[PDB]
RNA sequence: AAAAAAAAAAAAAAAAAAAAAAAAAAAAAA
């Protein structure tokens, strides 16, 4: 059931380029963040 | 000087405790369609169709046919069901 | 004291410019179509097996607690109640890799 | 017309009604004005999820009152360069939050709610359930 | 009519990392990526990209590539965890940090003295205690861990009597925070058991309809 | 020279007409009537009736719309009514469903907007 | 005592709602 609502876009009328992004906060875990930023991952201390 | 309604009252049935338990049509068309489902019963009032000449009302048919063409149900409904 | 982040930003107004351009053939327009309908038949039998599942538990819920009751008074008395433990009520959604 | 038997035939008003407490018995305990924030990084999600459970509660018969977005918390990221020892870089990020309130409850749609609830979270979703009282 | 009291306790493990899509799903989700990146309005990076492409070649005749190639090598140089802790051991059920994707449950060994017991965990409620109360302590005491685990609500999950006298068992669900277990090789058998292996370790009637209000997920 | 019925004007729709265009969808049938101020239906095409039921696909469709409604428009000149009156619903009469039911109709041979009264 | 009349009238998929896929087994399983 984690994939219920995960599928999606962004419904506003008028927005910019987003682009799917890996996000390491502090665990070792990961996030898909969407980021105007083509940057294929970035990473919190 | 109060009298006694005669048979139902038209919106009577709907519980006035707790409107907003009740469901709703929240369009102009559902209510449009139900309004017309009231407006083709026998009410005990009088109404459009008392006076306005339904030519007769209910008429009890004399009918001289050629009695209905004699054919099975269960068979037509798979038949078409198929096609 | 509201401000929603709804409007659109003053950033994005003569970029406009930008993209243009879209154009299917009768083939990626046919694709994603058809790609539609299955995906609204596949969403259906979803929330329908979805409902049918939580209403399942519900019956489970029905048949436990009338038993409950059915059993012992005294424990349609202490269980019927709400306890302080559900109020702050806080749950993280899953990762992709594992710490 | 007062004296006929048909007075009251247009009368409405009782009908549309167009003119706080949580109530815990102990037996039948209605737990009311419950706050469901949802705080995500992404703003595609939050909404999706957001939808999600406003839909939810629309078929649950559970009543939604006030579904509205919280202000967006701007989050600026500095990190350690190492050829410059003390030397800072930096990176930007922004935190959505939506809300749905319920109305009220039953011990029994808490236990079954919670479960579809935390079930059917997302990737990258966190969640909450609170008391009415927050101030914006 | 003597009534025996047996509290009873659901334990779910929260599935810790996501599960990969459906083909459906998956078609679906590349479909979303061509219609979101669509109706996109221009990028800062496909800005700066674009623009000094047209532009370098107007001060050729008469950047973007840099950060495109620092980010490449940056998230290659990179490693992750692994997807899989449970196959990669294939062996243990036994383990509370086999099954990523999935929702887990607890259960336990026991051969009694006229019985073969093969139980998800259950509990002895005195008449004056809350079955609240019994379910908390008898999870705290019977496996010898230190776990913090959120209940949902002071009402039962669901229940199945056995009558000989007569007897009611009542199950619980505890939602588990972090439980930090102790003597990992305690002789006593703890099964931690997704959904479809909780439809086979299940022999009873009783334990058969658990499954019935789990979490199918 | 007949009477029409001059009205209501309070309510809607308006119920001065010798004959009406009545169509009533179904999230099933798309169904479309002639009516008299009678209430009486005089000619009809439902996509219920096995006859076009049968020849085409998928009921609800904008194409079944468009074929109840020439349907209906052979079966008015069959009847011989060239006339009848429809009333739109505002956010209907800009659906394509209608547009092009109109145009089965026009196509057919038929006139909406009834013929003025004669020293009404 | 067999889709959520003899085929019909909730549900699902283009700021959050709201408003242009289907149907007891061979009259005589509560």
């Amino acid at each position: 059931d984690c994939n219920r609502a995960l599928l999606t876009r962004l419904h506003r009328q008028t927005y910019a380029r987003l682009y799917p992004v890996l996000l390491v906060k502090q665990d070792g875990s990961t996030i898909h963040i969407r980021y105007r930023e083509p940057r294929r991952m970035l990473t919190m201390p | 000087r109060r009298a006694a309604p005669l048979g139902p009252m038209p919106n009577e049935d709907i519980d006035v405790s707790d409107l907003e338990r009740l469901k709703k049509y929240r369009s102009f068309d559902r209510y449009r369609r139900r309004a017309e489902q009231e407006a083709r019963k026998p009410h005990w009032w009088r109404t459009y169709r008392e006076h306005f000449g339904e030519e007769s009302g209910p008429k009890d048919r004399v009918d001289i046919g050629l009695p209905p063409p004699k054919v099975s149900r269960t068979q037509q409904l798979l038949e078409r069901k198929q096609a | 004291i509201p401000i929603e982040d709804f409007i659109t930003p003053v950033k994005f107004l003569n970029k406009e410019r930008q993209r243009p351009p879209v154009e299917l053939p009768f083939e990626e327009s046919e694709r994603r179509a058809l790609l539609l309908k299955r995906w609204s038949l596949y969403k259906q039998r979803e929330h329908e097996m979805e409902r049918s599942a939580i209403r399942s538990l519900l019956e489970a819920q029905e048949e436990a607690l009338q038993e409950l009751r059915l059993s012992s008074p005294e424990l349609h008395a202490e269980a019927t109640k709400r306890d302080p433990s559900l109020f702050p009520f806080e749950r993280q959604g899953p990762d992709y890799t594992p710490p | 017309y007062r004296s006929k038997p048909t007075h009251g035939i247009g009368r409405y008003k009782h009908l549309v009604k167009a003119q706080v407490r949580p109530i815990n018995l102990g037996t039948d305990y209605e737990y009311g004005v419950l706050n469901i924030h949802l705080i995500a990084y992404d703003m595609a999600l939050a909404e999706s999820y957001a939808q999600y459970v406003h839909n939810l509660c629309n078929h649950l018969a559970i009543k939604v009152e006030e579904s509205y977005a919280m202000p967006t918390k701007t989050m600026e990221v500095l990190q350690l360069q190492e050829q410059g020892s003390k030397m800072f870089l930096d990176a930007v990020l922004t935190t959505h939050e939506r809300v749905v309130q319920i109305s009220g409850l039953s011990a029994t749609f808490a236990e079954i709610f919670l479960e579809i609830i935390h079930s059917n979270l997302p990737e990258g979703v966190k969640l909450s359930v609170r008391e009415h009282t927050e101030e914006d | 009519s003597p009534w025996r009291l047996l509290g009873a306790l659901c334990l779910q493990r929260p599935p810790l990392v996501t599960k990969p899509l459906t083909p459906l799903q998956e078609e679906m989700a590349d479909l979303l990526q061509q219609i979101e990146i669509e109706r996109s309005l221009y990028s800062d990076h496909e800005l700066r990209a674009l623009d000094e492409a047209q532009q370098l070649a107007k001060k050729k005749s008469d950047l973007a590539q840099d950060l495109e190639d620092m980010w490449e090598q940056k998230f290659l140089h990179f490693k992750l965890g692994a997807r899989l802790t449970e196959a990669d051991k294939k062996d243990d059920r036994t383990s509370l940090h086999r099954k990523l994707d999935r929702n887990l449950i607890l259960l336990v060994r026991e051969k009694l003295g006229d019985q073969d017991i093969w139980m998800l965990p259950q509990s002895d409620w005195q008449p004056g205690e809350t079955l609240r109360q019994t379910a908390e302590r008898t999870l705290a005491t019977l496996s010898e861990n230190n776990m913090e685990a959120k209940f949902l609500g002071n009402a039962p999950c669901g229940h199945y009597k056995f009558k000989f006298l007569g007897a009611k068992v009542f199950f619980f669900k505890a939602l588990l925070l972090t439980g930090d277990f102790s003597q990992a090789g305690k002789k006593g058998h703890h099964v931690w058991v997704s959904k479809e292996e909780l439809g086979d370790y299940l022999k009873p009637k009783y334990l058969a309809q658990v499954r019935r209000f789990l979490l199918d997920l | 020279v007949a009477r029409k019925e001059r009205g209501w004007g309070t309510v809607w729709p308006s119920r001065e007409f010798w004959h009406r265009l009545r169509v009533i969808r179904t999230q099933h049938h798309i169904e479309a009537l002639v009516e008299h101020r009678n209430g009486q239906v005089v000619v009809s095409a439902s996509t219920r009736e096995w006859a076009i039921k049968k020849h085409l696909y998928s009921t609800r469709n904008v194409v079944a719309c468009e074929s109840v409604g020439r349907v209906l428009a052979e079966r008015c000149l069959e009847a011989g009514i060239n006339f009848m009156v429809y009333h739109p619903t505002p956010w209907e009469a800009a659906s394509d469903s209608i547009k092009r039911l109109q145009h089965a109709m026009t196509e057919g041979g038929v006139v909406l907007r009834e013929p003025r009264r004669i020293y009404e």
